[PDB]
RNA sequence: GAUGGGGAAGCUCCGUUUCAAAGGCCUGAUUUUAUGCAGGCCACCAUCGAAAGGGAAUCCGGUUAAGAUUCCGGAACCUGG
RNA sequence: UUGACAUUGUGAAGAGAUCUUUACUUAUUCAAUGAAGCGGAGCUGGAAUUCAUUUUCCACGUUCUAGCAUUCAAGGUCCCAUUCGGGGCUGAUCCGGGUU
């Protein structure tokens, strides 16, 4: 207390070598980082046509959680289950003379983007989820147009990873239900009614809009102070 | 949620584990036997009048030693073959393309005594 | 110099084997009388607050 | 024909600069926070002679802001500086000889040297000895500044462009007759291989456009079009007038 | 199948959507090296009718030649 | 003069720290065992290029048909451990 | 050295029955640095002169001197289980991560 002294260090330029601060904003990133950050900035600055930007309207977290808990019931067989039931029918079918229909009718989510697209065309899809993902965007951009054309409900949900876990893949890019059990028959239509509203019923009016055109916020702040302070002196 | 704190603007490779080799097969499968050994280091003595005049005087053995041998391998294979102890080794490459060695045994020995033990004197 | 005792390479002042002892005499004068007048400057910045 | 002597300087073999004794590239300090929001003080350690140049250099030693050390830089020394001088650098610095300020910070009629074309090029204009630019006016909106280049041209630059106050040392240099071919030999050994110059008149039709003939004479006009092409250009190039002034 | 739709979309290269993608992509590549590794085809059905399969040992590279 | 990159049908050219995720240290943390995990660091970032430039340290006497500041005898010195 | 087409997107003014200005930024181009202090809002005074109350910009730790400035920072405060010391907040305003 008597012996301890109070230094204070004076950062007033001109003196006191600066302290260590957080430079996280200023660092020079790798050139792969800096590409994928400006590949986002450049899709925001440009004017994105109406058939893009119909993505980025995506099912919000509430109906999202409600949506998967329906599909989560219907997940396809795993490898082991298939491995397991390939023993049963072997022992079941050959012995008891049965026709190898001995197993129940499976009800599972349909996946793959060549299969689902062919389901929609024969109108066998009761719902469809779509990932705002798929960097090769052209794969997925006509689906809202077929669904709305063929009178199939559809949705756009964030991520192909979550769409991938219920199919047991890494990534998926689509999902569908062509069949549903009577316990979930009523729980199905409560999702559709909320899903038809925000996607397939807004489809026509969304095709007017052009997204993007958002200025970065050092440009936005200089625009405003020119656009505001023109008027008010 | 929040981000890191970097006190310096430089981003360098994160140091990631390096993994030692675990070869499936081996390389040459037979380790090569000792290439330069006791007997291949010193092939012959040197019998010329000038050579033999040091042996019988200055207690110095004079050998024709292989080209690949250095003063460490020589001092070691004189001790091993001929049993002696060595003060000093001096070497020169003769201008026929071979190397001569002047090996000076310690005062505990007489090179003349060992010189005639292997059959030259 | 790697072979030599340290008394050959040094003198026993501060800044021994480096500055010429009249360059140490100054930078003591200059370190004392600059941070002397520098205290008188910081009271005037307390007075210039209350004086105005 | 042959390839002439001025076409032969481009490939730059024996024509490069003689760089050995040069103290370094004389520049101003990198433009940073401390200098554009305030000032930072160095002191000039020694003002010294640079080879190949006509003007002395000064070495001022700053203190690095973000790391403990000293950093010393090479300024072309303005006339009147002296070792032991404090040299202040930054927006809020003061108007005195040797202090480097932005040009917007100085009144019109101020004499500065080693001024920058664009902010942060570490100096361009008026670096030769005795030269200076004058600040003749400002343009506080869409910020510019009106300065008079040492030739007499009037250029308009940014107002964030720094420049150092005063005249560059080494004035009066060309007042002294050179007097002999030896002293011009010791001049260009430290610069480059330009010297001596054989008159293109005195060489053959291969060596030059002016060569040949049973008398020494050019034979066609010595003024050449700006739209001439490689190797045609020798003599007075694209001149608007010619001949002794009156 | 889904590849008869992608086929026709890439035959309209001045359509307002693809001339957006062409503009965002060409900026991507010009930052990358002149020859670099493509983790995945940009035209899955264009490569596929040329003999590409999706399996280990079919590799895609992206190459930029002066014009 | 490689590397990274950039041209070039190509042989190869540019450039030499350049639009680069370019590297291994000082020991504290261990007394299960040696080195995990630790804070801090330092950003100079190939190599080549001189028997006349820079540079760690050796002298006298004797000796051979022909070698010696090298061999002999004696008296020193430097460097790494 | 010029014109046209392509790179090449966003839209306003003014003349001519297409041109000249001029805006936007993200492409494209240039420049700097061991990609550190950008843009926006703030608090303190205060030039300011108040026609309701702030309308607005400037500010905002260093100038007799060839001294000195580095160890998560001393101080201040509070935690953890006191054990020697360690972890927080501030000292050093906050937000957007567009390196300028």
């Amino acid at each position: 207390n008597p012996l301890t002294h109070s230094t204070p260090k004076n950062f007033g330029i001109g003196q006191a070598v600066q302290p260590k601060r957080n430079l996280s904003r200023y660092v020079k990133w790798p050139e792969y980082v800096r590409v994928q950050r400006q590949k986002k900035i450049l899709s925001i600055r440009l004017k994105v046509p109406p058939t893009i930007a119909q993505f980025q309207y995506t099912l919000d977290r509430n109906t999202a959680a409600e949506t998967f808990k329906l599909f989560n019931k219907y997940r396809p067989e795993t490898a082991a289950e298939k491995k397991e039931r390939l023993t049963k029918e072997a022992a079941a079918v050959a012995e008891g003379k049965s026709k190898q229909d001995a197993s129940p009718k499976p009800y599972a989510v349909k996946y793959g983007l060549n299969h689902v697209v062919a389901l929609i065309e024969n109108k066998k899809a009761k719902l469809v989820l779509i990932a705002n993902d798929v960097d090769p965007i052209e794969l997925v951009v006509f689906l809202p147009a077929l669904c709305k054309k063929m009178g199939v409900p559809y949705a756009i949900v964030k991520g192909k990873a979550r769409l991938g876990t219920l199919v047991n893949q890494k990534t998926s890019a689509v999902a569908a239900l062509t069949e549903v059990r009577a316990e979930d028959e009523a729980a199905l239509a409560k999702l559709v009614s909320t899903i038809d509203a925000n996607f397939a019923d807004k489809y026509d009016e969304v095709k007017k809009h052009w997204g993007g055109g958002i200025l970065g916020n050092k440009a936005q702040a200089k625009m405003d102070k020119r656009a505001k302070n023109s008027d008010s002196a | 949620k929040a981000l890191k704190v970097r006190t310096s603007a430089t981003f360098r490779l994160p140091k990631t584990l390096k993994l030692a080799r675990a070869p499936k097969y081996a390389s040459k499968a037979v380790p090569h036997y000792n290439r330069l050994d006791s007997y291949k280091v010193i092939e012959q003595p040197i019998t010329s009048e000038t050579a033999m005049k040091k042996v019988e005087d200055g207690n110095i053995l004079v050998f024709q030693v292989s080209m690949k041998a250095n003063k460490y391998q020589i001092k070691k294979a004189v001790k091993e073959l001929y049993e002696v102890d060595v003060l000093k080794v001096n070497t020169l490459v003769r201008p026929n393309g071979t190397k001569k060695a002047y090996v000076r045994l310690t005062a505990d020995y007489d090179a003349l005594d060992i010189a005639n033990r292997i059959g030259y004197i | 110099y790697a072979t030599v005792s340290k008394t050959h390479k040094t003198v026993s002042r501060a800044y021994g084997g480096s500055r010429c002892a009249n360059c140490v005499k100054e930078r003591i004068i200059r370190a004392f009388l600059i941070e002397e007048q520098k205290i008188v400057k910081k009271v005037v910045k307390e007075q210039t607050e209350a004086a105005k | 024909g042959r390839v002439i002597r001025n076409q032969r300087k481009g490939a730059g073999s024996i024509f490069t600069s003689h760089t050995r004794l040069r103290q370094g590239a004389a520049k101003l300090r990198t433009l940073d926070y401390a200098e554009r929001h305030g000032y930072i003080r160095g002191i000039v350690k020694q003002i010294v002679h640079d080879s190949g140049r006509g003007a002395p250099l000064a070495k001022v030693v700053f203190r690095d802001p973000y790391k403990y050390r000293l950093r010393e830089e090479i300024f072309i020394a303005n006339e009147g500086v002296h070792t032991g001088q404090f040299i202040y650098a930054g927006k809020k610095a003061s108007l005195n000889v040797g202090n480097v300020l932005p040009l917007g910070s100085v009144p019109e009629g101020t004499i500065v040297s080693n001024v920058e074309e664009k902010p942060g090029d570490r100096g361009a204009l008026a670096r030769a000895s005795g030269n200076y630019v004058i600040i003749i006016g400002h343009n506080p909106d869409e910020n510019k500044t009106r300065v008079r280049l040492p030739s007499g041209a009037k250029k308009v630059i940014s107002s964030d462009a720094r420049g150092v106050i005063g005249v560059i040392a080494g004035g009066g240099r060309v007042d002294k007759p050179l007097l002999k071919a030896g002293r011009a030999f010791h001049k260009y050994r430290l610069k480059r291989n330009s010297w001596p110059k054989t008159r293109g008149v005195a060489m053959n039709p291969v060596d030059h456009p002016h060569g040949g003939g049973n008398h020494q004479h050019i034979g066609k006009a010595s003024t050449i079009s700006r739209g001439a092409v490689s190797g045609q250009k020798a003599g007075l190039i694209a001149a608007r007038r010619t001949g002794l002034l009156r | 199948g889904a590849y008869k739709y992608l086929e026709e979309l890439q035959r309209k290269k001045q359509s307002d959507v693809l001339r957006f993608l062409q503009r965002v992509r060409v900026w991507e590549y010009r930052q990358k090296n002149v020859i670099h590794r493509a983790a995945r085809p940009t035209r899955p059905d264009k490569a596929r009718r040329l003999g590409y399969k999706a399996k280990q040992g079919f590799v895609i590279y992206r190459v930029r030649v002066r014009r």
